[PDB]
């Protein structure tokens, strides 16, 4: 199964070289929107574990406490970049960390810079990155340079940094904030009307989580060409969870030789065309 | 000595000078105010090694730093003229007023932008 | 009202003083031992915190740097340079690296290290 993860995205904005005072920073959970600061306060996105409202919001003091404090560096640091261009520019600021199957963990940091990824550092080995672009690396050694002289950051502020994000992780996990539930698939078999002895199976599979599924039809237990088969794509419900169907040609007659089969999150399920 | 100098009940006192910071986030003036509701005034930065304790500081604040167009030079709110080699200014918001951060640094600010702010007050 | 202008009590030469404690930051990178013997070697100790309100002032230091909060195998719990156990609601405390001693970071936060990595620290000295 995919790794529990969680991602802070600060944005910083200034216009003609004017660092505006408003600041961004969006988190995921899981993959999921999960919380949205602006300068003043963090506020929840719907879904929670909850489905009102109401939840222990305050504790929201923390993070609001901590995203606006970045916020404010990365305002420093805007103001470091100087830039000849008029009009708009932003800056971004993304941390991320992971925890895999294993326990093992994945952690980094990224800048970018008007949409443009610019400088990064994998917060486990500590080692900076950064793209093969003349314009990219002058930005790079900017903010690598006010990082070290100026922001005065240690070989301590990233393994700081690796474990925070690393054990908010956690808090949140802990908490039961994150409730990742496998939802099985409703498998359906329907057939279209024999236009010169032949009839078009499908077999649709819906409402389910997670994302990954299998489906491919049979015949006489034997799965057929993808070339013989007409693929759906899977599409997002509308509640959180996906559908998608596969289908394929018989000759009218041949109906109870031909099975669909599927496997989806350790379940494998066999079902045959209506009668 | 073992004693440092007079200071407002409370406040933090470092070679005879006292300092305070203030959480809740005003603008220049309205924060120009708050430090003279206690007879005192913005941070005013003179010696690297007397205020040497400015160098620990987390965050930015507001400092009693303002800029006069007619002439174009930087001095503090009361009358004293900054002492070269002692903060080095960056643009950062359009405005007349500055911002103090660690390591003797000073950003521009637009004085109506509301933020915290460090007021002091000297000794003889 | 008046304009009440007091002393702030016995402390050494040049330190910070707040709320009647002493305080001192030293930018010399040193193991944890190697702070605590410098901490006692001034008639002090490192950094004990015992109150968000009676030591705020903690919540505007930039950087990580020593202070004397001390594991305890048996248990597993932490107490200062002298029995005195840690208050509930008063630290966070993150798990950095595996190791017995702690760094204080701001906004009253304390990040798990090797003792024997050298960090800056702060030393404590509580008025008579």
């Amino acid at each position: 199964m995919e790794p529990h993860s969680l991602r802070y995205n600060l944005t910083v904005l200034s216009w003609d070289g004017s660092v505006q005072s408003g600041f961004l920073t969006e988190v995921h959970l899981d993959g999921q929107p999960f919380l949205r600061c602006d300068r003043q306060k963090c506020r929840a996105k719907p879904q929670g574990q909850w489905a009102e409202d109401v939840l222990g919001n305050k504790t929201w003091d923390r993070e609001t406490r901590d995203l606006t404090g970045n916020g404010k560096d990365l305002r420093m640091t805007l103001a470091h970049i100087k830039d000849q261009k008029e009009g708009l520019h932003s800056l971004q600021e993304i941390r991320v960390c992971e925890i895999h199957e294993d326990n093992s963990t994945r952690s980094s940091q990224h800048f970018y810079y008007d949409g443009e990824l610019f400088l990064s550092q994998n917060l486990e080995t500590k080692e900076w990155t950064m793209p093969q672009s003349s314009r990219a690396q002058t930005l790079a050694m900017n903010v690598r340079n006010f990082l070290k002289e100026d922001a005065m950051k240690t070989k301590t502020h990233y393994h700081a940094m690796h474990a925070d994000c690393l054990q908010e992780l956690r808090r949140y996990l802990k908490s039961g904030v994150v409730l990742r539930r496998t939802v099985p698939p409703m498998v359906n078999v329907t057939r279209s009307e024999a236009s010169e002895g032949n009839i078009t199976v499908t077999c649709r599979a819906s409402g389910f989580y997670p994302w990954n599924i299998t489906l491919s039809w049979r015949q006489d237990g034997v799965s057929l060409s993808h070339d013989t088969q007409q693929w759906g794509d899977v599409l997002p419900d509308g509640n959180g969870t996906y559908q998608t169907w596969v289908a394929t040609r018989i000759c009218q007659g041949e109906e109870q030789r031909f099975t669909c089969y599927m496997e989806h999150s350790g379940n494998h399920s066999t079902h045959p065309v209506p009668s | 000595e073992s004693y440092c100098g007079p200071c407002p009940k409370n406040w933090i006192c470092y070679k005879n000078n006292c300092y305070q910071f203030f959480d809740e986030s005003k603008n220049w003036y309205e924060s120009q105010a708050s430090c003279m509701s206690q007879n005192a005034s913005l941070l005013k930065v003179y010696s690297k090694e007397d205020q040497d304790l400015l160098k620990l500081v987390k965050s930015y604040h507001w400092m009693g730093l303002v800029h006069i167009p007619t002439n174009g030079s930087w001095q503090w709110e009361d009358g004293s003229i900054l002492s070269p080699n002692l903060l080095t200014i960056i643009e950062m918001q359009k405005g007349d007023c500055a911002l103090y951060a660690s390591s003797f640094k000073g950003y521009i600010e637009n004085c109506s932008t509301p933020n915290t702010y460090i007021c002091m007050q000297r000794t003889v």
